[PDB]
RNA sequence: UGAGUAGUGAGAAA
RNA sequence: GCGAUGAUCGGCAGUCUGACAAGU
């Protein structure tokens, strides 16, 4: 019912961040709205993240829009502050995305995560 | 022991008798089988003895609701009520075993069916369609379907016309033509009433203004004291053309053409005067309906431009699935959003493109958001 | 010009007015006819007690009434048929004034070229003069120029590929062509040509033509037999 | 490969309204019910006819399950041009679409989607073709869209749902035609993935053989797709 | 049209990678008498034979030739009966079940074949990976599966 | 007479 | 009193021919 959904829960959002910021030391996760977009026109993106207190929500809409579209999985986090933090970056981020690489080092947990991410859905 | 069948159409209701009962015991072989495929036997098993059709789209998708929901509506109550006797209890045949209960609630002396047997009726009455009604007129039942199931779905899904942005493409690539358009009429009639007196179209270069002095000012003769108020009142007289008109039409060099010649310049100019007066119409509707669609979009940078820019992505949902530089390469062409000139036109390209997030993704979108997005802008216009 | 106009808004109103109703170019050709329907009746709804009668056949309007129905189209606000029924009312208006025209142009060439209309017609009369530009300037034309005048590109295209040239022209869509089958319909060309040249040179110099077209009349007799002897 | 400029030619394929063009490569094509655009950005091959320009839409195996059944070869495809389909699962119009060219104008496709945002697409399409009649609604109760459906000749389901088998035969029950056809797509994973496929493919054949429908073909889609297979039956109500 | 139908993705050359535990067992209707017929219980001689859960399957074929069998089998009838067994029905006219099994077992690589049947064994033996139970001696004995 | 109508993506200022 | 709600990088081109034709 509402626009963001689903949303993680304290546990679940947990394990999303820090893949997070394991994808961010190797170079495998795209900052902001306008990187998730990007892509997912090029279908390189695993998974896609944002942020549910995003003022206003409706400027990140677009990429689920776009995500089922592609049938990549997305799940909402409650805050920006935190997925900014763990994305490495110094200012907050609203949306970000797992590049798809079969040859990454950290691919085990990508896919546990994405699949409680497709079981939340 | 089933006497009467409830038949749902896109049309209206049938009711039927059952003239025949098949065997029970004998249902599942294949002759019984084969009877419901052919016609010649099923028309033997039952017969109509009454049709109701729809008064107009609105029932069949008020009554589609009702019988998807296991209603009784109205309509349906009406049909059974004059067909079926009062009476032990009437046996009714039914698609549906959810509109059970609520047809015996209705009528507690009626006793529903919707057995395997019902089930063969009703297959064999589906099956034959058009031509069971014996020339009863009931269209054609596909078209009805087709009718009729996209509003269904629609009302499922809620579209409403509030979201539909079809018309704004429409009055853009309409107003063009008019403005092309208006310009093409109107110099010809410059040219007409060019040789009956040139010099106006010197003097008032203004096409919309030059067909409104040209239906007052025909002949270039009558020139009095009133009339050049008159005249004088149209347009402003800082130009002082009033004065120029009234002088110039006194000595000149246009010869006078025929009156019909004169008949078809102020028809011919009331026809430019026509377009234009629409187009202004049409303009105003334009700037209304993007306040309504895309209320930040328009605020932001103007319901002219952003109307523009969505049809140049051939949607409102494209414009928001854009990503920023998608969006200033859109209107890159005819220079919508326009070294330190073009950091703005990328800036503004990327607050455009969230402002389209805003209004497409919004059920009613408001203005305040693109009011300080704008104002975002103007923050960052005075930095440069 | 104002044929493409009014075809290009024609096809927009269509477009547009097909969004709350889309059957209707299918059953209704005429765009005239299209616009008019959109002035009598504003929406589908109003279809069920309006009358067609006087625009649409009973065979033509008893099916749009069925289509409302069970229609396509959406609902639509009473602002968005405001403008549509501008435009249905701007392109009724338009024919109006296409016949208007016509008829203007009609009475142009009755006196200022009485016996072309009479052998040729009003219009190909008219783009005969309107090619050369001037009717003194087609009057100094050879009847052989007159006879391809409106096939330079045919004709300079086969000129250049030693290939055979045009013996039609703008003269093409004449009647007496028309009448004519085969290659008596060249044949009729030239001497449709040859007598509009005579006639044209009447009434471009004369000073003192009488505005009835008789020289008009027997240079269409003169063409006329020699078609029923040819064709015979 | 097919590159924009490039020229093919094309010929029928064996079942009727599929049509293959040649070349280096070939594609498997269907005509255009709205010539001038493609649905999901498929590439159109367009041929003169007199002339006529008639348009073609290329129609890709990895993005259509039915269409890496054709490029397997299956035996028999009730849909054919003038008949009557009900498609089930309709997501968008990205196979739906491909469907309504083969049936031609003068059969139908029912289209029957749950999910609203992918429904919205597919009545967008619908408006552009129409012999397709879209029904958003949950397949699991066909008692709600009776109203909308006649009998149909074959019934398609692409839908991915553990319980496929009973929305098949509910709606097969009602609105397939006595011998009618019967072509489903199905997916393991989704159905049981803690056993193997095959076990689940003998399992779904199992229980369309209880609801009356005798299996006529089955087929697995590899290259193209993992742990898929397209059966394909016929009803016999008797 | 001409037809190479497709050997099944659940073969490697001679071993089928699908077949696992818990295994389906297809019940072969004489097989009955050389489990009753040894004392053999149909359960658990295929748990000790295979030590796995087993699932036997009774086809309406089979089935329908046990009761044709009459009252000197009845035993067998009631054994086949038992709800351990769950049943398999059938859309094929014929209820030859020699003809039906070898069918089932060419559509779909998931079933073991339990019965004695020199014919039908051979039959079995040239469809490739096949795991064919047999009673011989005292127990159970499976020839083509090696995960034993 | 003959004769064709898919930008990049974390720096910047000091 | 900065930034992923995004820093940085006119030409082709020239206005056909000219005394025969149709019948016994
Ligand atoms: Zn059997």
């Amino acid at each position: 019912n509402p626009k963001a959904f689903p949303l993680a829960d304290a546990a679940l959002t947990q394990q999303i961040l820090d893949v997070v910021q394991q994808a961010a030391n190797l170079r495998q996760l795209k900052k902001g709205a306008n990187e998730a977009t990007k892509t997912l026109n090029r279908g390189i993106s695993e998974f896609i993240i944002m942020a549910a207190d995003c003022e206003p929500i409706e400027i990140l809409l677009h990429l689920p829009l776009l995500c089922e579209d592609k049938n990549v999985p997305y799940v909402f986090v409650p805050s920006r502050v935190a997925l900014g933090r763990a994305c490495g970056v110094s200012r907050p981020v609203i949306a970000a995305s797992i590049t798809t690489n079969d040859a990454s080092a950290i691919k085990t947990q990508i896919y546990a995560v994405k699949d409680k991410i497709e079981t939340l859905l | 022991p089933i006497e009467y069948l409830l038949f749902e159409e896109p049309t209206g209701y049938a009711v039927f008798k059952v003239k025949l009962q098949q065997d029970d015991i004998g249902s599942r072989l294949k002759e019984v089988q084969e009877q419901i495929n052919d016609f010649g036997a099923f028309t033997k098993l039952i017969e109509l003895v009454s049709f109701a059709p729809f008064k107009g789209a609105a029932e069949a998708l008020e009554n589609a609701n009702d019988i998807s929901e296991g209603l009784v509506s109205e309509s349906l109550k009406a049909i059974l009520d004059l067909n079926l006797p009062k009476a032990k209890n009437i046996t009714l045949a039914i698609s549906d075993k959810n509109l059970g209960p609520s047809i015996k609630e209705e009528f507690p002396y009626v006793d529903c069916i919707s057995n395997e047997l019902a089930q063969d009726l009703i297959r064999g009455v589906r099956l034959h369609g058009e031509k069971l009604f014996k020339g009863l007129q009931s269209g054609d039942l596909e078209r009805a379907q087709l009718g009729l199931g996209h509003a269904y779905s629609r009302a499922k899904v809620k579209f409403s016309v509030q979201k539909n942005d079809n018309h704004i493409i429409q009055a853009i690539a309409l107003l063009d033509q008019l403005d092309k358009d208006i310009n093409t009429f109107a110099m010809r009639v410059k040219e007409w009433y060019g040789w009956h007196f040139p010099e106006l179209a010197k003097l008032v270069p203004d096409n919309y203004t030059f067909a409104k002095l040209v239906l007052f000012i025909k002949d270039k003769a009558s020139l009095n004291d009133d009339s050049l108020h008159d005249l004088a009142a149209l347009l402003n007289e800082d130009s002082g053309i009033a004065q120029r008109v009234i002088d110039n039409a006194r000595i000149s060099m246009g010869q006078d053409i025929s009156e019909t010649d004169m008949e078809n310049v102020c028809v011919f100019a009331q026809r430019v005067a026509s377009l234009a007066d629409y187009r202004r119409q049409l303009y105003d509707y334009l700037c209304e309906k993007m306040h309504t669609v895309a209320p930040n979009l328009s605020e932001l940078i103007g319901e002219v431009i952003g109307a523009r820019l969505i049809s140049h992505a051939g949607s409102l949902t494209n414009l928001s699935k854009q990503a920023a530089s998608t969006v200033q390469i859109l209107g890159a062409e005819k220079a919508l959003f326009r070294k330190n000139k073009g950091r703005i036109s990328r800036y503004l390209a990327n607050k455009c493109s969230m402002a389209s997030r805003i209004d497409n993704y919004s059920e009613e979108p408001s203005n305040v958001f693109g009011s300080v997005l704008k104002k975002q802008v103007e923050q960052r216009l005075e930095f440069y | 010009d104002l044929d493409k106009e009014l075809n290009t808004y024609a096809m927009r109103c269509k477009e547009w007015y097909g969004w709350h109703f889309p059957e209707l170019a299918k059953i209704v050709t005429d765009s005239v006819a299209y616009a008019r329907i959109i002035l009598t009746m504003g929406i589908r709804s109003k279809a069920s007690e309006t009358d067609l009668s006087e625009i649409l056949p009973e065979e033509i309007e008893e099916r749009v009434k069925t289509a409302a129905e069970v229609s396509m189209g959406t609902e639509i606000t009473q602002t968005d048929l405001d403008n549509i029924n501008a435009l249905a009312e701007q392109i009724v208006e338009f024919a109006a004034y296409r016949e208007q025209l016509s008829n203007y142009l009609s009475a142009r060439m009755k006196a200022i070229a009485p016996n072309l209309t009479q052998l040729v017609g009003e219009l190909v009369g008219a783009r005969l003069i309107a090619h050369s530009g001037s009717l003194i300037s087609l009057a100094k034309s050879p009847a052989s120029t007159i006879q391809i005048l409106g096939a330079e590109k045919a004709l300079f295209r086969a000129l250049k590929t030693k290939h055979d040239t045009p013996k039609y022209g703008l003269l093409y869509h004449a009647s007496l062509v028309g009448q004519a089958t085969g290659k008596n319909k060249g044949k009729i060309a030239r001497v449709l040509a040859a007598k509009a040249a005579v006639s044209l040179r009447y009434d471009a110099l004369a000073e003192d033509r009488d505005d009835s077209g008789d020289i008009g009349l027997e240079s269409r007799a003169k063409v006329e037999n020699r078609l029923s002897q040819l064709e015979g | 490969g097919a590159r924009g400029g490039a020229k093919v030619v094309i010929e029928p394929h064996r079942h009727a309204g599929v049509y293959i063009a040649r070349g280096k490569e070939d594609l498997l094509v269907t005509k255009n019910m709205a010539p001038g655009e493609s649905v999901y950005g498929e590439k159109r091959i367009s041929v003169e006819e007199p002339p006529t320009k008639v348009e073609y839409r290329v129609w890709n195996p990895f993005r259509s399950k039915l269409a890496a059944g054709i490029m397997g070869g299956l035996d028999e495809l009730f849909i054919a041009p003038g008949k009557k389909v009900l498609y089930l699962g309709a997501a968008s119009g990205t196979s739906v679409s491909h469907v309504s060219d083969v049936v031609g104008p003068e059969g139908v496709v029912y289209a029957v989607e749950f999910s609203h945002r992918p429904g919205r697409e597919l009545i967008s399409m619908a408006k552009k073709r129409p012999n397709i009649i879209p029904i958003i609604e949950d397949a699991r109760h066909p008692q709600k869209y009776r109203m909308l459906i006649g009998m149909v000749d074959c019934v398609f389901a692409d839908v991915a749902q553990p319980d496929q088998a009973r929305i098949i035969a509910l709606n097969s029950h009602m609105f397939l035609k006595d011998q009618g056809g019967v072509v489903i797509s199905i997916k393991a994973n989704c159905i049981d993935s803690t056993v193997d496929a095959e076990t689940v493919f003998a399992r779904e054949v199992q229980k369309l053989r209880e609801e009356r429908i005798k299996p006529l073909e089955q087929l697995t889609l590899e290259p193209y797709e993992r742990d898929h297979c397209i059966v394909v039956g016929r009803y016999m109500r008797s | 049209t001409r037809n190479i139908p497709q050997v099944s993705s659940a073969l490697f050359f001679q071993y089928n990678q699908a077949i696992k535990p818990p295994y389906q067992v297809l019940i072969d209707t004489n097989f009955i008498n050389f489990s009753i017929q040894k004392k053999v219980d149909i359960v658990r001689g295929m748990m000790d034979c295979l030590l796995a859960k087993c699932n036997p399957l009774i086809t309406d074929c089979v089935m329908a030739e046990l009761e044709k069998l009459g009252p000197k089998y009845r035993i067998a009838l009631k054994l086949a009966r038992d709800p351990r067994i769950k049943r398999l029905s059938c859309s094929h006219k014929g209820t030859y079940a020699d003809d039906c099994l070898v069918h089932r077992v060419l559509q779909h690589k998931c079933y073991i074949v339990a019965t004695n049947d020199a014919g039908l064994k051979q039959r079995i033996r040239k469809i490739p990976g096949i795991p064919l139970m047999s009673v011989g001696g005292h127990a159970y004995v499976i020839e083509k599966l090696p995960d034993v």
